[PDB]
RNA sequence: UUAAUUGGAUUCAACGCCGGGAACCUCACCGGGGGCGACGGCAGGAUGAAGGCCAGGCUGAAGGUCUUGCCGGACGCGCCGAG
RNA sequence: AUGCCCCGAAACCCCCGGGCUACACGCGCGCUACAAUGGGCGGGACAAUGGGACCCGACCCCGAAAGGGGAAGGGAAUCCCCUAAACCCGCCCUCAGUUCGGAUCGCGGGCUGCAACUCGCCCGCGUGAAGCUGGAAUCCCUAGUACCCGCGUGUCAUCAUCGCGC
């Protein structure tokens, strides 16, 4: 067996990998598991405007979202050269393993 | 009444050993003494040594204001540094277990003067 | 006239470990995900880099 | 008050604020010690220029300087500009 | 970042030591309290947010506590931080500066850190300072909000009566 974990910041382009692997298992006929969708990790910073310490202090919250998606498929020659010809966007991270 | 530590005679902590002392000492002295000196306190020490065996007629000065005194060096004077000078003290038998910088104060005892002008409203 | 002084002194902990990589500060430096910025600097580069003020 | 007790801010909109919970560092204050002038010129210099040291003195500790000599073989803050 | 002015071998650059922690006194914002709408002792329940590589560390052995030795797992919906407190039951105390209150010092044992006296935090025993509800005046809040009760994280080698959140 062959799990995926696929990373990004963007949803549009989580989609996209996510898609084009469903696609590749379709076509080869390999039965697939559903996307997983993990819990996204959001990074909140939390910093003071102003650069002095006059004024009332105000605070702003800057968050970063990353989303995360599970796949799990059964290996095979075919299936995963196509896989490892994916196009794994710049702003995604792809990782495989086997079981 | 004779000078005793723990029940130790002054002549007794000469012939006992850094470990032993240690030992009579209280926590924050034995994990010192446990850790090592650093190695401005090994110069200070050799230096005191020196002094002890009479060829080191020089005064003694240093800045180790972390120094814990030891009975090796009972009866000698060393000036320790407070910031500004370096303040003789004369090493007695019972500052044994004690740092050697507090008795070199580096503050100065304070005399109030009339309040100013925006002390109050 | 050597030049073993004038050099840092190796520090491994403290206030003077940490410094900004864009300011060269040495107080508020966030270390959140390794960021290694200053206060200033992240107020001043959050919306570039990928953080966002959703709400 | 002190050697210093480094500074900024004084109604709302100064005073657990400068994300300021400072042993060292931070540090901007105080006593002391040591150390840099890129780049052009003025003297001394390869029969001797930066720079380095084994022992010890000064020293809180230090070839930082000093007694003992020995490596270094081309430079030059001892001075004028600039940096 | 930067104009002008200034030091320029000093106001530049590094090393130790000290100070920013001083203390007749005035003020701001808070914590603990002045008790029964309670203190102590034994027992019984229920969370969330977030973080983890010289890091979090379950689990076993040692110790009265702090803490010490080995060490699984975890780059994380897989392991850990993490079996919260307020609350409920049973017993003692019965209105008292008290079994309230926990400042202030003695002795001893530890942890971090190259270094703990100036100037760190924790632990056992010992003592037990004002305070018995507060004038004038003044502050926040319209619903899961206000009030009470704890926890996460930022600062971090150690240190949270703090900020931001749960
Ligand atoms: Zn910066």
């Amino acid at each position: 067996k062959a799990r995926i974990k696929i990373a990004s910041t963007n949803v549009r382009s989580l989609d996209e990998v996510a898609n084009q692997i469903k696609q590749i298992a379709e076509r080869t006929g390999v039965r697939m598991s559903g996307p997983i969708p993990l819990p996204t990790k959001r990074i909140r910073i939390t910093t003071r405007k102003s650069p002095d310490g006059e004024g009332s202090a105000t605070f702003d919250r800057w968050e970063l979202r990353v989303h995360k998606r599970l796949i799990d498929i059964e290996a095979d020659e075919r299936a995963m050269r196509q896989i490892m010809r994916i196009r794994v966007p710049e702003d995604v991270t792809i990782e495989i393993e086997l079981i | 009444k004779e000078f005793r530590y723990r029940g130790y005679t002054l002549e007794q902590l000469m012939n006992m050993s850094l470990e032993e002392l240690a030992r009579l000492f209280p926590a924050r002295q034995r994990r010192s003494l446990k850790r090592g000196l650093t190695p401005e306190q090994k110069k200070l020490l050799r230096k005191i040594r020196l002094a002890k065996k009479g060829k080191y007629k020089k005064p003694i000065r240093t800045h180790c204001r972390d120094m814990i005194i030891l009975p090796e060096m009972v009866g000698l004077t060393i000036y320790v540094h407070n910031g500004k000078e370096f303040v003789p003290v004369e090493i007695k038998p019972e500052m044994i277990g004690h740092y050697l910088g507090e008795f070199a104060p580096t503050r100065k005892k304070v005399e109030h003067g009339a309040p100013g002008v925006g002390a109050t409203r | 006239a050597k030049a073993d002084y004038n050099k840092r002194k190796p520090r491994k902990f403290g206030k003077g470990a940490r410094r900004c990589i864009r300011c060269g500060q040495y107080g508020p430096i966030i270390r959140i995900q390794g960021l290694m910025l200053c206060r200033h600097c992240f107020r001043e580069v959050a919306p570039k880099l990928g953080f966002r003020k959703y709400e």
